[PDB]
RNA sequence: GUGUCUAACACAAGGAAGUUUAAGGCAACAACAGGUCUGUGAUGUCCUUAGAUGAACUAGGCUGCACGCGUGCUACACUGAUAUAUAUAACGAGUAAAAUAUGCUUGCAUACUUUUCCUCCGCCGAAAGGCGUAGGUAAUCUUUAUCAAUAUAUAUCGUGAUGGGGAUAGAUUAUUGCAAUUAUUAAUCUUGAACGAGGAAUGCCUAGUAAGCAUGAUUCAUCAGAUUGUGCUAACUACGUC
């Protein structure tokens, strides 16, 4: 809908719904946090 | 995920202790280190396979695929091209009808096998089959595989 | 005439000549419906 | 800004760079993958953010090939025909060519010209 | 010395070999550990706890794996642990020992004492399945 | 010696024979091996112009192989073969011993 | 003892309906130390009981289409979506979970009359409430099937209307009770 | 325990298994004017039988197409597609043309030698495919202590007919065959339709089943979306009632 952008508990999709961006971009914040699936524990 | 304690003990020397995809990738990094495989030029064009119809998408695959055919010679000894065509095989989507099995593009193999060989770490004999590993190689995979167990290890 | 070497009218059924549903398994050339008259004779047996 | 436009003013731009090359042509996607190694971009890469020189290599990788290491079995409009040789096409003249094809068979007469000209499938619809 | 047994589940059978030794344990030319999956992992490493370390620690296990797909494999590797653990503590060690390491396995499942009773059903002609038919029609 | 039937009862018979056979000039004997059996099978449909429910039946034409041999010479193997033999069973002579 | 996963303790008992108790995996031999044994469990009338809850629970996952024969995708599934009940609040999952297959189960259901309901059937009906749910909020939307679980589960204990076996039940005794 | 406490049944324990253990095969009496004379030198009668309704040979036709109803396949996505990696299966199945040398008038004649069904392996080919050879009458060689695909593991998308979907079409080089031109079949690149999980109706199914995922065999010179087997991945729900 309107959830995709470039500028401005760990788990993609409540990142996605928080900042409303796609899984991607929600992926690219968890990596740029720690700095298929994944143990986000 | 990585790395689980478990109780019993383990051989500590061989692809038979080790995480395939990482080791893999190591010895292709390596292997591209050290600059003795080559894509080469064509290569970078090629399809893998039409039960695929595209390709790796990682630029290093050649290398990587390489590295699994050498780990595929440690697991099984005298294997030739059409055995490499057969292992890395996949379903084909045939459009409207029913998937049948699809070979992997035979030149990329056989352009691999022929490297290695050049690189010396295969010897085909007249004995038998195809081309089995050079001790020389057997080492350094043997080497890798203790860098890597130390590495979990500590 | 003028032949032909190949599919349909290059085989037939071996008893009767027919040309339909016919057996090439294990190259017997008989047609099912004489093969199940002669199995037995022949040493079949079914079972399942 | 971040979402500037694409080739014959289509308005891609959050698409990654094959993506939205893609979208013009080549969703066959190979064509694509090539195009983007013979450029050197990375097709991660989201498309309002090249620069248009950028563009503008990939729309001469596109319309010429004849510099490119791209062989003859991959090309679109492989042979064309006539003793004079002609590639690639491709777009709204692959489009237009295509129209003129289908015009040259029906004025010849060939079983699939005929059919285009029915309104009929060349490989057949089948009874229904 | 040797003592041997074996786990069919399906197709799958998966031979156990147990030798006087050390504590190691092979599928095959493969460690233990190369299973893969987590859950199946998890399956094989049932009968570790089950005996513990330290009676696990003089024999040597050595599997050797034919027919089926891995989850079937897995189960008949599990049945052949169970049986071969019992079986060195049946031939070398004691039957009190034995009696009371069944007792722990039995405890815990069935399964790694006692195989599948399950198997194939055939096809019959008019349906894809062994009982299921084509659809009838007016 | 290879020994090859599709009757179960026949091969068994020339087996007991054999045993005697081979005991009477003292032989010795490697144990007879059963080898794989095959089946020829036809999967038949039932009906000669197809009818009702389709309906298929499964015949097998089973064939047994064994092979009994024998460390001995050529001469002793072959008049052996020649008393031991009867009609129904099909037997090779493989030995080149001595 | 028997910890799940070798992390969770499901050593802790809920009250329930008695009856619930008795058909949900309180027992020792119905414990393991991760997911998956697959006994024969359609045999005798009542041998449905002796199955561990999470089999079952798995075997629901499991179950539709795309979902068939993909067990080890379903104890993923459940695995993840017991971290995440976990993180929403620190209360140990299985304990959460079968709170919610206690919530779930109708007491009464609807007949040509109305009807009680068998305590084996109840929790039978409850995980496949709660994963018809999960299926639902899964296909065609942002949310995880393993988060969908887990939020319906979360939902389900709490006793929240939002919870599409709450509202189910809720309507199942509603025309029950309306008839009868 | 229940049962005339008879024939017998029910539950639990023991047990690899406890319903006749699970699955097959064989299938009465008496019918049906069911189907099959296009399976048959089984066959009555009738037509026809040499400008033959026989044999044989060349095309075209059986897939035609305003359109209607059966049975199947493929989809409609994120528990998914995409790309690598890891694992693996059971039942199998496999031996009279052509080519080359010599003599004659591009052709003919004669001589002589392989292929022939499965192809390992080694070269060349993006690919299809090609070339060179080796073993196979077959528990031996193809090849099966490994010949599948779903599985599963890490990466790429991120709900938008979207990178879902592959209908539809164009341009290629191959393959079988005298002949491929009603896209024969094959791959390569491009082309990117309907379809947002199916209305009234209605099919099959109770334990290794159901479902999904494959694959061998059958026809086959040429071809699986069919049928018939075979496996792996392994559910739900009563557990009965008229």
């Amino acid at each position: 809908k309107l959830n995709h952008a470039v500028f401005i508990v760990i788990t993609p999709s409540a990142i996605a719904e928080k900042y409303k961006v796609n899984l991607s971009v929600a992926r690219a914040v968890i990596n740029h946090l720690a700095d298929s699936q994944k143990l986000y524990t | 995920r990585l790395l689980e304690p478990v109780p019993f003990v383990k051989t500590n020397n061989c692809i038979k202790d080790v995480d395939a995809d990482l080791f893999i990738r190591s010895y292709a990094t390596h292997l591209k280190l050290h600059n003795k495989i080559t894509y080469p030029k064509w290569c970078t064009f090629v399809k893998t396979g039409k039960g695929r119809k595209l390709a790796p998408l990682n630029e290093d695959w050649y290398f990587i695929r390489a590295s699994s055919i050498l780990r595929r010679l440690y697991l099984h000894p005298d294997i030739g091209v059409g055995f490499l065509r057969r292992q890395f095989s996949s379903k084909q989507r045939r459009g409207v009808a029913p998937n049948h099995t699809s070979l992997a593009s035979g030149k990329i193999l056989r352009s691999i096998l022929q490297q290695l060989e050049n690189l010396g770490y295969v010897e085909q004999n007249p004995k038998k089959k195809g081309r089995r590993l050079t001790t020389k190689g057997e080492n350094a995979i043997n080497n890798f595989a203790r860098y890597i167990n130390k590495k979990v290890y500590n | 005439v003028h032949p032909k070497k190949y599919g349909q009218g290059s085989r037939q059924c071996r008893v009767c000549s027919n040309k339909h549903a016919i057996i090439r398994k294990y190259n017997i050339n008989i047609c099912r419906q004489c093969f199940r008259e002669r199995a037995d004779i022949i040493g079949f047996k079914k079972y399942r | 800004q971040h979402i500037l436009r694409i080739l014959n003013t289509n308005v891609d731009g959050k698409e990654k760079v094959i993506i939205a090359l893609t979208a013009i042509k080549g969703i066959g996607k190979r064509m694509a993958t090539v195009i983007c190694k013979q450029a050197n971009v990375d097709p991660t890469k989201r498309a309002g953010e090249l620069t248009t020189e950028e563009i503008d290599n990939i729309v001469h990788i596109m319309s010429t090939p004849t510099q490119f290491k791209i062989p003859d079995w991959f090309l679109n409009r492989r042979k064309d025909l006539k003793e004079g040789k002609n590639i690639h096409v491709i777009a709204n003249q692959l489009d237009s060519y295509l129209r003129e094809d289908l015009e040259r068979m029906k004025k010849i007469r060939l079983h699939r010209g005929l059919r285009h000209h029915w309104g009929l499938r060349v490989r057949g619809q089948h009874t229904k | 010395k040797r003592v041997q047994t074996f786990g069919k589940k399906k197709t799958a059978v998966a031979v156990a070999t147990v030798t006087n030794g050390k504590g190691l344990i092979k599928l095959n030319g493969k460690n233990l550990d190369l299973v893969e999956p987590y859950i199946l992992k998890t399956k094989v490493y049932e009968p570790l706890w089950l005996i513990g370390s330290g009676k696990l620690k003089n024999l040597d296990i050595r599997i050797r794996v034919k027919g089926g797909g891995q989850t079937s494999q897995i189960y008949a590797i599990r049945q052949a642990i169970g049986k071969g653990i019992i079986s060195y503590y049946q031939k070398y060690v004691d039957e009190s020992t034995k009696k009371e390491l069944k007792d722990v396995l039995l405890r815990y499942d069935r399964s790694l004492l006692v195989g599948d009773t399950r198997r194939c059903e055939p096809k019959k002609f008019g349906g894809k399945g062994a009982r299921a038919r084509y659809q009838k029609s007016y | 010696i290879a020994l090859t039937s599709k009757n179960l009862r026949a091969i068994e018979k020339v087996c007991s024979d054999i045993m005697k056979g081979a005991k009477e000039k003292n032989l010795n004997v490697s144990g007879p091996v059963r080898l794989p059996v095959k089946t020829l099978r036809i999967t038949t449909r039932k009906s000669p112009c197809g009818e009702g429910t389709n309906t298929w039946d499964r015949f097998e034409l089973r064939i047994y192989k064994r092979l009994i041999d024998l460390y001995s010479q050529c001469e002793v193997v072959t008049q052996m073969t020649s008393i031991n033999i009867d009609p129904v069973v099909e037997v090779e002579v493989i030995i080149t011993d001595s | 003892d028997i910890k799940l996963f070798k992390k969770w303790s499901y050593e802790e008992i809920n009250i329930a309906d008695l009856s619930l108790v008795d058909c949900i995996a309180v027992s020792q031999k119905a414990c393991v130390y991760t997911p998956h044994t697959a006994g024969r469990y359609q045999k005798k009338r009542f041998r449905k009981a002796l199955c561990p809850i999470v089999e079952r629970l798995v075997n629901s996952m499991m179950m539709h289409g795309r979902n068939n024969g993909k067990k080890l995708k379903a104890i993923r599934i459940v695995a993840y979506a017991f971290e995440i009940i976990h993180l929403m609040t620190g209360e140990n999952p299985l304990q959460v979970f079968v709170n919610a297959v206690q919530k779930g189960g109708p007491r009464e259901d609807s007949t040509r009359q109305a009807v009680d309901v068998s305590p084996l059937r109840r929790v039978n009906q409850a995980i496949y409430l709660i994963c018809t749910g999960a299926r639902n909020a899964a296909f065609r939307n942002i949310k995880s099937i393993s988060e969908c679980l887990a939020e319906e589960i979360i939902n389900c204990a709490n006793e929240s209307s939002s919870s599409y076996a709450i509202k189910k039940k809720d309507e199942i005794e509603r025309v029950a009770k309306a008839n009868r």
